[PDB]
């Protein structure tokens, strides 16, 4: 039960963690890292394959699957 | 209500720790109901004074306080 709350409700400590965590995430060299994670949604496009000539953006947008993907 | 002391909003910088919180948390600590109540009640008093302030007919006074909707 990880809890998601309104951003406003959040405690300073709660905020503290998020700020530090994201900042560290930014640094994260790993594929799990933030920059890498960002690429999932859009450019660089990963969808057809991570290395493919034509790449499309990962958007199952305009589809029923859309909420699940997000 | 003469909340002369607007100072109430002057919480701590960490922001979680507040006077109310410190006071309340301590009250929570006691197992005994009686012990709990003494701490509990005093914490209760602070708001009455803070809002009522100097004003003769207000939260601050036992007589008048029930009149205010706060
Ligand atoms: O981004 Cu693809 O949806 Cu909000």
């Amino acid at each position: 039960v990880m809890i998601r709350k309104d951003i406003t409700q959040l405690d300073k400590r709660q905020q503290l963690s998020l700020v530090k965590a994201l900042e560290s995430m930014k640094a994260d060299h790993s594929s799990d890292g933030f920059q890498a994670i960002a690429s999932f949604h859009a450019l660089p496009p990963l969808c057809p394959s991570p290395a493919a000539s034509k790449r499309f953006a990962c958007c199952v947008h305009g589809m029923a699957t859309f909420p699940q993907w997000h | 209500r003469d909340i002369n002391r607007d100072r109430l909003f002057q919480g701590s910088t960490k922001t979680h720790h507040n006077w109310f919180i410190e006071q309340a948390l301590l009250a929570l600590e006691q197992t005994n109901y009686c012990d709990f109540e003494v701490q509990f009640e005093i914490m209760h008093n602070g708001v009455h004074t803070w809002v009522g302030g100097k004003e003769p007919y207000g939260i601050g006074h036992l007589h008048y306080a029930s009149y205010d909707p706060l």
